[PDB]
Formats: structure tokens, sequence, C-alpha cells
């Protein structure tokens, strides 16, 4: 019906869109990497006959549809906006109105996107919208405009979102929830929220500086006139970096969960863990210029940039061996999920070894705007919050859908799209390391090794992710027989040792969250008589 | 049935009476504000109005001042005085928000 | 201590009034990291038999046989608790074959 | 003042609460009238920027 | 004919709670010009009674088969989270007590009945 | 009360709001702005009566958003002591974000003021560019917003106390020192020398004191909905959710001033 | 305890060696099978 879907003030239905919009959009961005990929394979042009634009383009809708609206909406506003309320235990979330707004405002900059790419010019520029390019001298229709008015659409989704999230943490929690004692997901909720609040603000006054200056004639970047280029570097990645952490911290919460259900003993050291995910999002805003080496900085500054963004290490390698220490006695169950969460556990601390060899001012002037970083990049991010998504997708949809998804048909997507992206994103590394740059469609020839490689290992992606969307297609067709017959798992925590199978079926779920315990799907009134706690 | 228990009676003429110490309080410093506003506020802007309005007199016979001899010529412009990147799409090509064609004048040395 | 520990799981054995206490006591009893004494698996045993639970005896050594992590000290509590198994009546699970 | 009286029309109304106050029809039927028209102009002009046409 | 409640206990809903406006030329007050849940929490306030209940579950007694906690509810069922007698003792564990259920505490022992008042 | 009556009202203190289409109208509302505005900077279309519709629909759009906030807050009455929280809550996160759209403008004056670039002259402001004079007319907007903070104060406590002659008086003091503001602040404009086209130095001069005078013509007409709920009896003694929120923006707005009175004024000449 | 871990550990570190050597030698075998 039109009022319940657009209309909607309830927030598991904004959530359902938020998720709906997210695949749609995931489809459409994953298919222009394929196009990449098929453009890079060869030396010369391949396929896309000598149009340099038209491949700047596809790479700029590909980073902005991978980011801002695949990972933001089902990260943020599609697990964040579900389960934030009802593990808290909140009927619902505390603006209900403009959560609404939040939601609707994307889809608008979806067609701000699509027709700037139809627009003659089209945006070239890279999702770092850096000025003397995208000036109007150089881009000179009516495209980077269009883009830059996306940008706005999201940024105010996101931001509205950002202050819904901390009221609704602060002042609607149970009887017993002291803000001492939470589930450790909310902690990564409300933490990248804080993160948003104060970095979005910096983007949107660069943005528009860079809008006024193409349209309005205020010198804010042009050199003719006073205006500095390297003055937007500053602003934009005052939230870009922080933005590096807004992708990762709610994934960290997701693996914190996952590796202590189907490992039966509770996590190692709680309040460190939200200590040092407080200090990573604290931290993170003292280190933003790491990505301005070589734009020629000061000495002295390079030396505290260096030392400050080595920092980041101590918190993040607590993370990493704290949840090494929660598996080290208990009782592993291999399924699913857990083969995600033991995936990331390797694939982002590969990431993050060269994350800190990236660090060092000095040697940052040989693995700068090539392949490497890249490489780099794309653990963090294809391997570390894609991951820690299908994780949570596979852990909590039984649950939200009420319908289940046969097992050994998700195991051979989980090793295909694991030996798919090692076999993409492993090689880069070799290509950075010999000088290859970025951001270009045809290479010398001594390049063409590692690339034809990395094209055969798109494709093996590219097939799970279309089992992946034949996966969905039998959980939602006949998913209700998927549970009578033995094609899936139904219990996430088999009996202990000493448990009888008579007595496992009267305590069937031992949680600490209280997602578990609704029905399957969950009410639209969660909660009439408030839960109490300790 | 009863619901809820015995009422406290203690959180009661607790609560009863800090509405009427808040109000009291209101009720003095409200006077308190009327006397700076009155004693304070009022004499400086008058001691900054008189001011400001014979300033700005002998600013405006300057103004007018300007429109009656062209003579020699506007003062030249830097490089970067007036920036054309793209006309204006509001109405002419050359004209801000807010232009006073008596102190705004943007002629073009060729 | 040990000995603290032994003493406290002696009483609260005795204390279990249902088939899902018993089974709740020893799990709580294998979990610790130190393998139990032989007094406190002669305790176990008479709860079982208190409770009316033959496959939870059997299971005791088959805790007990992945928990002693030696092939001797299996046979040392194999020993001592001859004469209370045998007068209970509870098989191995080697014997009983299931 | 009429504060009274308007809390005893918008509750007990069964109606959605834009349309409650008996002024209401005054600003809703010309707001959809002009609402149409804002949204559905710029979308003509979409295919004839495509194309390069400018007007 | 039907008149403001003036107390807690003369509320029969909402068209009791509507109270008399203020009178030209004063400014309102709270007793003057509430109207709906708003009004039904401050005639709560005036006496010694809190209408919304935050009060956590008490960790007083461990609680046996045979004296179970109880657990008031106005559902059919509510959601506890037990951490041991000293509160803390534990890990959390929710748990779900429902009309002709008992929850267990598979870590701790504990047993809550719901006493289902309401409807 | 008995257990039957107390189960015929809500279990908890937060608000359910009904759907409502208003999110959506904003969202079309804002789609046909960034469509059309992208249109006519470039042509496509002519004339702009297109942008002037887009934004009388926009704000008439968020008048009857603002129109339903209202009326379940004075005729239904659901905004109990947990929800006013919240509100509060909610628009003090809101300022922050308002603060640090000014603290990227103050950036982007600090870095072309300490290390003037070499386009400009050695020094700054620039060569040939007569800067606004601190003593002469803009002294004049200081004192005004002073005042300001000081009328609102009584005006609050007044309605405290109970007594709605000063209360409204106060109101009508505050609303007409700011439109002087505005229309002082509008004088200033149309005889400045320099023009937003002025190089560098025009762009942050304009941007800084021209989101600032864009946000006080929106806190006047802020003060002119409190004027109207007051008059007719909408705001009590006890309860003002819709006026504690306009003295913290009035208030803050002033030290936002005192910040741009200092270095874009005096520390800039 | 030399007795008992014995039988477990030093096995592992065979097995551990290869397993390694797969996700990070793979390509390895790309560049010699025909690196042509
Ligand atoms: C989720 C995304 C994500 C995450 C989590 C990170 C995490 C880190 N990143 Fe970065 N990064 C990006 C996304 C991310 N990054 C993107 C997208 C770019 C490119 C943008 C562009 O230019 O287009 C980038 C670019 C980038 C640069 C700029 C490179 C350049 O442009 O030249 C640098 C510079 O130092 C950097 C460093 C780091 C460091 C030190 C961490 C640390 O957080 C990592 C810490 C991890 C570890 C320390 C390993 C785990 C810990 C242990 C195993 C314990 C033991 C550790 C020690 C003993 C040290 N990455
Ligand atoms: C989330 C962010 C994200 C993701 C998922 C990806 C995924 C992929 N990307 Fe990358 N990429 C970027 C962010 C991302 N990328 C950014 C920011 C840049 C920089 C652009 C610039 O330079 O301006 C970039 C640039 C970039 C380049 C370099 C372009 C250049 O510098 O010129 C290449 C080269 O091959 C590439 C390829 C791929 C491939 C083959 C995949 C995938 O095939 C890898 C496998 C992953 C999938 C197939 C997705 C599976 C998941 C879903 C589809 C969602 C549905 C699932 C759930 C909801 C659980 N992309
Ligand atoms: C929402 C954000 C605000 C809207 C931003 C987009 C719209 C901006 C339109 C600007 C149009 C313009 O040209 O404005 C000109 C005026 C004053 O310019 P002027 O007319 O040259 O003034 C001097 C007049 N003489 C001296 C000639 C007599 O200058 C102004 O008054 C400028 C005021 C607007 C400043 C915007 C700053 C934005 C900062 C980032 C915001 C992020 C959100
Ligand atoms: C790990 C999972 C698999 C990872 C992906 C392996 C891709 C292998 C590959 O691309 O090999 C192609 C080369 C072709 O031979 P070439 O020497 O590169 O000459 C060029 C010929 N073209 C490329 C024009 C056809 O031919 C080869 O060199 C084939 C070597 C295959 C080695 C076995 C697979 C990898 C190890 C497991
Ligand atoms: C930027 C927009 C303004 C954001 C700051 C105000 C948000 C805090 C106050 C607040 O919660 O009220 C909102 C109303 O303002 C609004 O959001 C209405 C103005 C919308 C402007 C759109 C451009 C949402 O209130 P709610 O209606 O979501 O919930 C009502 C529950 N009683
Ligand atoms: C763009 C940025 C938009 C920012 C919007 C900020 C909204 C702040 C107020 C949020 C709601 C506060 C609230 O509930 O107050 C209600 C009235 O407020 C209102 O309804 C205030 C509406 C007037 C705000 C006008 C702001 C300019 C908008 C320009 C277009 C956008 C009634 O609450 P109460 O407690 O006073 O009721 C006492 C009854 N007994
Ligand atoms: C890695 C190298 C590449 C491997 C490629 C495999 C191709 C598909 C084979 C499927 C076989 C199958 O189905 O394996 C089934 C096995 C055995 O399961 P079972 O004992 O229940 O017996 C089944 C019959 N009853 O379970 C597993 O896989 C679970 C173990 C997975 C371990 C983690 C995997 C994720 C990677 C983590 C990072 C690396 C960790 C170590 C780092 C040095
Ligand atoms: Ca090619
Ligand atoms: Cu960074
Ligand atoms: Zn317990």
């Amino acid at each position: 019906m039109v009022q319940r879907w657009l209309y909607s003030t309830n927030a598991k239905d904004i959530a359902v869109l938020y998720f709906m919009l997210a695949i749609f959009s995931g489809m459409a961005g994953t298919a222009m990497s394929l196009i990449i990929r098929l453009e890079l394979a060869a030396p010369g042009s391949q396929y896309l006959h000598g149009n340099s634009q038209l491949f700047n383009v596809l790479v700029v809708g590909h980073a902005v549809l991978m980011i801002f609206f695949l990972v933001m909406p089902a990260l943020i506003g599609g697990f964040g906006n579900y389960l934030l309320p009802l593990m808290i235990g909140a009927t619902d979330t505390a603006f209900p109105r403009i959560n609404n707004i939040a939601f609707w405002v994307l889809p608008m900059g979806l067609v701000c996107l699509v027709t700037s790419t139809l627009v003659e010019s089209g945006a070239g520029t890279g999702w770092t919208v850096y000025p003397p390019l995208s000036s109007i001298q150089a881009h000179s229709g009516p495209s980077v405009d269009l883009a830059i008015f996306a940008l706005h659409l999201t940024s105010i989704s996101s931001l509205l979102g950002a202050i819904n999230f901390i009221v609704t943490t602060l002042n609607m929690r149970t009887n017993g929830m002291t803000m001492h004692k939470l589930p450790l997901f909310v902690w990564s909720i409300f933490i990248t929220a804080f993160l948003l609040l104060l970095s979005l603000p910096v983007l949107s006054a660069g943005i528009t500086m860079l809008l006024l200056d193409r349209n309005f004639n205020t010198s804010f970047f042009e050199v003719s006139g006073g205006g500095d280029p390297i003055l937007y570097e500053h602003l934009f990645w005052f939230f870009g970096h922080p933005e590096v952490y807004i992708l990762i911290i709610p994934g960290f919460g997701i693996i914190s969960h996952v590796v202590s259900t189907y490992s039966k003993k509770p996590v190692f050291g709680e309040i460190s863990m939200v200590y040092a995910m407080a200090s990573i999002g604290l931290l993170g805003f003292l280190v933003w210029s790491h990505h301005m080496y070589i734009v020629g900085l000061d000495a002295d500054t390079r030396a505290y940039f260096t030392s400050a963004t080595m920092i980041i290490a101590i918190p993040t390698g607590i993370k990493i061996f704290s949840w090494l220490a929660t598996i080290h006695g208990g009782s592993i169950r291999l399924a699913t999920p857990m083969l995600y969460a033991i995936a990331f556990l390797f694939l982002f601390t590969m990431g993050g070894l060269t994350g800190v060899a990236l660090a060092n001012a000095s040697l940052d002037v040989a693995f700068h705007d090539t392949y490497y970083v890249v490489g780099h990049f794309h653990y963090v991010l294809s391997m570390g919050a894609i991951f820690s998504l299908f994780a949570g997708y596979y852990y909590w949809s039984p649950q939200i859908l009420g319908l289940n998804y046969n097992e050994k048909l998700a195991q051979i997507q989980f090793w295909l799209i694991f030996i798919g992206a090692n076999v993409i994103f492993f090689p880069m590394h070799f290509l950075g390391i010999n000088g290859m740059p970025r951001r270009i469609p045809d290479y010398p020839d001594a390049f063409a090794g590692w690339n034809y490689v990395a094209s055969i290992g798109s494709f093996i992606a590219t097939l799970s992710l279309f089992l992946f969307i034949y996966i969905l297609y039998d959980q939602l067709v006949n998913g209700l027989n998927n549970k009578v017959n033995n094609k899936s798992v139904i219990y996430n925590k088999a009996p202990d040792f000493v448990e009888s199978n008579t007595i496992f079926n009267l305590n069937t779920v031992k949680s600490s969250s209280i997602e578990f315990l609704l029905t399957s799907p969950p009410a639209v009134h969660s909660f009439n008589t408030p839960a109490v706690q300790s | 049935k009863p619901a809820f228990g015995p009422p406290d009676k203690v959180a009661a003429q607790k609560f009863k009476e800090s509405l009427m110490a808040t109000e009291k309080h209101a009720k003095d410093t409200s006077n308190m504000w009327v006397k700076i506003s009155v004693w304070v506020a009022l004499p400086a802007i008058a001691l900054t109005a008189v001011n400001t309005y014979f300033v700005e007199k002998e600013h405006a016979e300057h103004r007018e001042h300007l429109k009656h001899v062209p003579d020699s010529e506007w003062p030249r412009d830097y490089e970067f005085m007036n920036i054309r990147s793209k006309p204006f799409f509001w109405g002419d090509g050359d004209k801000t928000l807010f232009w006073n064609p008596v102190v705004n004048r943007h002629i073009e040395h060729d | 201590t040990f000995e603290e520990f032994t003493a406290r799981y002696e009483k609260e054995f005795d204390e279990a009034y249902d088939l899902f206490e018993v089974q709740r006591v020893l799990n709580n009893c294998f979990s610790y990291d130190l393998v139990p004494a032989p007094a406190v698996i002669e305790k176990a045993l008479r709860a079982a038999r208190r409770v009316n639970d033959l496959p939870t005896a059997i299971r005791v050594f088959e805790a007990l046989k992945y928990k002693v992590e030696n092939e001797d000290q299996y046979k040392a509590y194999l020993d001592e608790l001859k004469d209370v198994r045998q007068e209970l009546g509870v098989p191995l699970k080697e014997e009983l074959f299931p | 003042n009429k504060v009274i009286q308007l809390q005893k029309i918008f509750q007990s109304s069964t109606k959605p609460l834009w349309w409650r106050h008996p002024r209401s029809a005054l600003y809703l039927y010309p707001f959809y009238a002009i609402f149409a028209v804002a949204v559905v102009t710029p979308l003509l002009y979409i295919p004839n920027a495509i194309r390069g046409i400018k007007a | 004919v039907v008149k403001t409640a003036q107390n807690l206990a003369e509320v029969n809903g909402p068209e009791t709670l509507i109270g008399p406006g203020a009178k030209e030329g004063t400014v309102p007050t709270d007793l003057d010009q509430e109207t709906g849940l708003a009004r039904l929490e401050l005639l709560g306030k005036l006496e010694g009674i809190d209408v919304f209940d935050t009060k956590p579950l008490d960790s007083s007694r461990k609680g046996t088969m045979k004296d179970p906690i109880i657990i008031e509810s106005y559902d059919d069922y509510r959601y506890v989270g037990c951490t041991g007698s000293p509160a803390g003792s534990h890990t959390i564990m929710w748990l779900k007590p429902t009309v002709n259920e008992v929850a267990r505490c598979w870590e701790c022992g504990s047993v809550y009945k719901l006493n289902p008042v309401g409807v | 009360m008995t257990h039957l009556e107390r189960s015929r009202h809500q279990q908890h203190p937060f608000h359910m709001v009904m759907p409502s289409p208003w999110p959506i109208v904003v969202s079309f509302a804002l789609l046909s702005l960034a469509l059309s505005t992208a249109l006519t900077m470039h042509g496509y279309i002519g004339n702009m009566n297109m942008v002037y519709l887009a934004l009388f629909v926009l704000l008439t759009s968020s008048i009857l958003w603002f129109r339903d906030i209202v009326a379940e807050a004075t005729y239904l009455g659901d905004h109990t002591m947990a929800v006013r929280k919240g509100i509060n809550l909610g628009f003090l996160m809101f300022v922050l974000s308002e603060v640090l759209i000014f603290a990227g403008l103050f950036w982007a004056y600090f870095h072309s003021a300490m290390s003037p670039d070499v386009t400009l002259g050695a020094c700054w402001p620039p060569v040939g560019i007569e800067a606004v004079q601190p003593t002469e007319l803009p002294l004049l907007n200081t004192i005004i917003l002073l005042s300001s903070g000081a009328t609102v104060t009584y005006s609050h406590h007044a309605l405290i106390a109970g007594n709605r002659n000063k209360a409204l008086s106060g109101l009508l003091i505050t609303f007409w020192l700011i439109v002087i503001f505005v229309t002082c602040q509008y004088i200033e404009y149309t005889n400045a020398a320099f023009t937003i086209s002025d190089g560098v130095y025009g762009s942050v001069f304009y941007a800084g004191t021209g989101l600032h005078f864009l946000h006080m013509v929106m806190l006047a007409a802020m003060l002119g909905v409190n004027y109207w709920r007051m008059r007719n009896y909408h705001l009590t003694a006890g309860h003002h959710v819709g006026y504690e929120t306009t003295i913290i923006y009035t208030h803050v707005l002033d030290v936002i001033w005192l910040f741009l009175y200092v270095v874009f004024y005096w520390w800039g000449v | 305890w030399v007795i008992t871990e014995g039988r477990r550990l030093i096995p592992e570190i065979f097995q551990w060696s290869a397993v390694l050597s797969v996700c990070l030698g793979w390509p390895g075998a790309v560049y010699f099978f025909s690196k042509a």
C-alpha cells in the first residue's frame, strides 16, 4: 500500500527500504568494476573504443555507488535502524518522522547522479573532486554541479540519521541498561554517529565553496585571485580520514558479536574493547594529512603526522589480540558467519600491516598514487567491510525475515568470493611496487602480467554475487521449506557436553542480547511493557 | 488493582515547593534584568546611535560626490579584482546580488 | 585454591534438586581449567543416582576422559573409583559399545 | 483562549492530522496544484538537456 | 457534563484530563492547558506516584523452582536479564518468561514466573 | 488507579507519530530545487521563474511540517517530560553542527590571512580594498545584538513569573531589535566598495557574515512564531520548548557574531 | 608434558608451512607454469 511504504514511520520498514536500495546500487556499482577490469585486461583500448572519458566517469560512479550507496545505507541505515532499537529496548527511534526523510532524500541523489552521467560532459574527476580540474574551465557542463548536489543529499541524510542515533541511545534505554552495560554494536553505532556529526559540516562547507566558486565567481580556490587549491584538500580530508573509520567501526561490532556466539565464550576484556574503539575514533581526527604527504608540507609537520598515525596501531592491535583470545578456549562452530569472521581476522590484519607500512612519510614518496594504495584499501574495504556485511546478513537474516538459506550453497559462495577477491587484490601490491600509477585506462606493456590475473579473478567474484542473488531468491521463495528438510542449520549454538537433547529444547537460545529472543519476524510493536535488566 | 504503590507524599511537598521556589527566583531576577536594560543597554544605544547618525551623513555627501565627476577615470583593477569566469545567470552579464552603481562600476580597460 | 575449589563443589552437588541443576553444576565443574579431584567426581556420581539419570553418569567419565589429558591419569581415576562405579552400576562408554 | 475548543476538535476526529482543522481545505487544495507543477516541469527539460538544445 | 479529573484516581482516560483554559489577561499554567499523556504524568507528580516504571529487577535472592522471582507484566510475556545474586557475578543471559512457562537461567539457575495483570 | 484503567494508556513515555506525507514531499521539493537550479545556471530554461517556484514549494511544505508539530504538542499533547528532553538534546546537537559549519569558515579565513597569497599584495587585506571600518556602523550592530540578549532574558523570566504584559513586551522589542540588525546589515552591503567577486578577500568576508546574515533572517521568523503563540495562549508558564530553543539560538548566535567581530573586522584591518 | 605435546604440536608446524605457502606463494605458480 502507498501509506505503508510512502508514508513510513516504522523504523523496521525504513530499514527494509535501506536494505532494498543498497542491493540495487550494489549490483549497479559492481558492473562498472567488471567493465573496468575488462578494459584493463590487456594493453590497448579493447572494449571502450578510445574514450578516456566514460572511463573516469565509470570509476567515479563505481566509487560513489559502492561507498555512499551500499556500505552507508546497509551498515548504518540498514543494520543500525533495525537492530539498535531492539538491543537497546526502545520501541522505535526518537524522531520517527525525520527518519523517513533520512531515507527518501537518497533516491533523489540517484536521479541527480544518473542525470549527471547522461549529460554530454560527465564527471571524470574522481571521488575526491579536486577544484582546479573540476572547475568551470576544465569541466564546463552541468555535470559536476549535479554530482555535487548528490553529495549534499547524502550528507543531509547522514547528518539527520546521526542526530537520531545520539538522542535514541542517550535517553531511550530500558530499566536496567546503564550506559556502562551496553552491547558492543550499539557502542560502535554511537561512536560512528558522533564522528559523522563532527565531520560532515566541514565537507558541506568545502563542497558548497566549490559550487559557489564554479557558479558565483568566488576566488575560493581559483589561482587567479589568491585562492589555494590545497585548502580544499584540508577541508575535504578532515572529513576523509575520519570517514575511513565510519565504514569500519560498525564493522567491528558485527565481528565482536559473531565470534562470541559460534565460539561459546564471552569477549576477553570488554571495557578495554570499548576504550580502544573510542580511542580510534577520537585519535583519527588528529591524522588527516598523511593523505597529503607529497603536497609540499613542512618537514616538522610530516614528523608529527608520522608519529600520530602509528599510535592508531596500539588500540587496533588490542582489538586484534582480544579477538584471538575469546576463541582460544571455547568450542568453535564452523558456520558461514564464523567462516566470514575468521577470514576477516586474517585479511584485515594483512591490510593493516600494509597500512602501517604506508604511514611513514619518508617511505610514502615511493608508494603514493600507485596500485599499492589500491591494494591496501581494497583489503579493508572489499575484504574488511564487505565480509562483515555478508557475515551480518548470514547472522541476522533468518531471525529478521524468518526464512533459512540452504547452508551448503552459501559456503560455496564464501569460498568463491574468498579465492576470487584474493586473486584480484593480492597482485596489485606487485604492480604498485614497480610504480604503476592510479586512475589510468591503459598502461605500459610490461604491466600486462598481473593485470590479466586480476581480470580473471573478477569473474569469479561476479559469479559469486550471481550465486548470492540466487540464494536470495531461494530464501524468499520456498524458504519456509528450508527448515523442514535438512538443507539449512537451525540452531546457532549446539548444546554443551553434559547437556541432553531434551534439555536443550527448553532453553534454545542462550544469547546476551534481546535480538534473538524476539519472534521471527519481529512484531510491529515489539515492546509494550519495558524489559528489565540486572 | 491499585497498580502503583502507596503515594510517596515526600516527593510531593518537595516537587510542589520547588515550583514556588522557581517562580520566586524568576520574579526578582526578572526585575534585575529590567534594571540592567534601562540603565545600561538603553543609554549605550543612545550614545552610539547619535554618533553613527552624524558619521553616516558624512559618508553620504562623499558618495554623492563620486557621481558628479568621473574626472580621471575610476581606479584601475588588479588582476584579482573582477572575476568573470562564468557570467551571472540572473540578469545582465556582470552585476552581483547587491550592486550600487554609485560605488561599483567594473570598467573594462582594453 | 584447589582445596577451596574441591570443598565448594563438594557442597554444590549435595544441593541439586532436579536433572536441570545436576547437568548445570557438572557443566560448571568441568568448565574450569583444572581437572577436578577424584573426590569431586564421586559426589557427582551420587547426584546422578539421586535424580535418576543413567546417561549423565556415563558422560561423567566421558567428560573426564577428554579432560584428564593423560592415559595413565584416566587409569588413576579409574582405580580409585572402581568401588563406587561398580556399586552404582555405571558402565563405561567402551564397555557399553553405543 | 480557543485552545480548549481546538483541543476537543483535533481529538476525536478520525481524520488525517492535516485535514482535522476546518480551515485546512484552503491550504491543501491550492498546494497540490502548485506542487504538481513544481515536481513535473523540471522533469520535462531533462530530455531537452540530454540532446543539448539550450532554451 | 464531563469534568476534569483533578486527581489520578478520577482519571477516566483522556476527556477527564482536558482542563479549564486560562482566563484572559493571565499567563496559562500547566494545570490549565494540559490535555493528554503529558497531563497524566503531571497529575502523578502532584502526588507521590511515578506513572512510568523504571526500577530494575531485584538481585536479592537467587530464586529456585519452588520459590521463583515474580515478574509483573501487562502482556503475556516479558524480557528479563540475569547477572547473578550479587549483581554482575556472571555474564547477562536474556530470558523470556511467559504465561505457562518459567525461565531457568542455564548459567545461574534462577526461576521466574510471570504475573499477568492487565486486559 | 485501577489496573484496568492503566492498561488504557501508553506504558512508555515516548511519542508515536502517525504516518505523514511531509518527509517525502520535502524530499521531492529538494529534488526540484536541485534539478531546476542546475539547469538555470547554464540555460536550458531561459528565466529564473522555476527556481522561485521551487523555493516557494520548499518553504510552504516546511511550514506545513511545523504546522503539524504544534498541533500534536498543544492540542493532542504528546510531549511528555521524556519527549521534551530529547527535543532539547536534539537541538543542542543541531547547533553544534551549525557551529562546526562556521568553524570551517574561520579555517578558510586564517589560511589566506596568516600567510597572504602572492597574487594578492604582500599584505592583508589585499591592496586596493577599503575594508569595513569596525567603529562606524558595525559597532552599532554589536551593541544592538548584546541588548537583544538582555531583553529576551527578562522576557523569559517574566513568562515564568506569571505576568504577560512584560513577557509580551520583551519579545516585541526583541523582534524589532533583530529586524534593525538585518536592515542595518542590508545598508552596509549595498554601500560597500568591494563585491563577492573581488578575489579571495570578498569570498571569505561575505561567506562568514553572509551565512550569519541568512541565519538572522531565520531567527526573526522563529521570534515571530513565538509572539503569535504567546498572544493566543499557546505557551504556558512551565512548558515552552519552542521558546527555550529560541533563547539558546539567539545567545549562541551572539557569541558567533562577537567572534566574527574580532577576526573579520578588528584583526583583519 | 614433553611426551604429550610432541604427539600434537610438531605435525601441525608441517601442515602450517603448507597452507601459508599456498595463500602467499600462489603467484609463483602462474609465473613458472608459463611466464612464456
Ligand atoms: C575501512 C577503511 C580503512 C581502514 C580501516 C584504514 C586503516 C588505516 N589506514 Fe588507510 N586508507 C583507506 C581506507 C582505510 N584505511 C582508503 C580508502 C585510502 C585511500 C583513499 C584515497 O586516497 O583515494 C587509504 C589510504 C591510507 C593512507 C594514505 C596513503 C596515500 O594516499 O598515500 C595511509 C597513510 O598512512 C593509510 C594508513 C592507515 C593506517 C595506519 C590504518 C590503521 O587503522 C591500520 C591499523 C592496523 C594494524 C596495526 C594491523 C592490525 C594490528 C595488529 C596485527 C597488531 C600488531 C600491530 C603492530 C605491532 C603495529 N591508509
Ligand atoms: C565499498 C567500496 C568498494 C567496493 C565493495 C569495491 C569493489 C571492487 N572494486 Fe573498487 N574502488 C573503490 C571502492 C570499492 N571497490 C574506491 C573508493 C575506488 C577509488 C576510485 C577513484 O580512484 O576515484 C575504487 C577503485 C577501483 C579500481 C581502481 C580504479 C582506478 O584507480 O583507476 C579497480 C580496479 O580494478 C576497482 C575494482 C573493484 C572490483 C573488481 C570490485 C569487486 O568486484 C570486489 C568484490 C566485491 C563485490 C563483488 C561486492 C559484493 C557485495 C555486494 C555487491 C553488496 C551485497 C552484499 C551484501 C549486502 C552482504 N575499483
Ligand atoms: Ca584494453
Ligand atoms: Cu585516512
Ligand atoms: Zn543468571
